[PDB]
């Protein structure tokens, strides 16, 4: 059989704060807490969440000054950060699953914990961190991911 | 409210450009 939902939501929290990691390091305060990894970063995990930081990387600069606009008017903070979490995540994946979506969400929990640290002087890194997961989780995505093969699936399209 | 579904439109639109940088 396929591998099971929770495996996703294990490689999730690799591929997420491996992401975080690298892309806060291609963008270049750091939230200490970046540096703190589930697994060794040369994991299989760790090797996806890279690639996807590097991947990404010029179309999220050419997004930056619209979402900083955007972030600065919402004001995320530990006290609305679920509440909006929940609300953009379930508008982007409105009207399905795809990869694109799905690395995307990535990208929205590194630009939310940063905010809220950043402007919110709050570590909230490893509440984001559970947000993404547990969203996947909830809403298909970790079954559809786990379906096509897991994370390594998003490099071989 | 408006700020969070512009934020949405903005990561739809994110994620299709991604589709097609992993393609």
């Amino acid at each position: 059989g396929s591998m099971s939902e929770e495996q996703v939501a294990q490689d999730t929290e690799e591929v997420f704060r491996s992401y975080v990691f690298y892309r806060h390091q291609q963008e270049q305060p750091a939230d200490p807490e970046m540096v703190t990894l589930p697994l060794q970063p040369s994991s299989t995990m760790g090797q996806v969440g890279r690639q996807l930081a590097i991947i990404g990387d010029d179309i999220n600069r050419r997004y930056d000054s619209e979402f900083q606009t955007m972030l600065q008017h919402l004001q995320p903070t530990a006290e609305n950060a679920y509440e909006y979490f929940t609300k953009i995540a379930t508008s982007l994946f409105e009207s399905g699953i795809n990869w694109g979506r799905v690395v995307a969400l990535l990208g929205f929990g590194y630009r939310l914990a940063l905010h809220v640290y950043q402007h919110g002087l709050t570590g909230f890194l490893g509440q984001v961190t559970r947000f993404v997961v547990d969203f996947m989780l909830h809403h298909s995505i970790a079954r559809w991911i786990a379906q096509r093969g897991g994370w390594v699936a998003a490099l071989n399209l | 409210a408006p700020y969070l579904e512009q934020v949405a439109r903005t990561l739809r639109k994110i994620g299709e450009e991604i589709n097609e940088a992993l393609r």
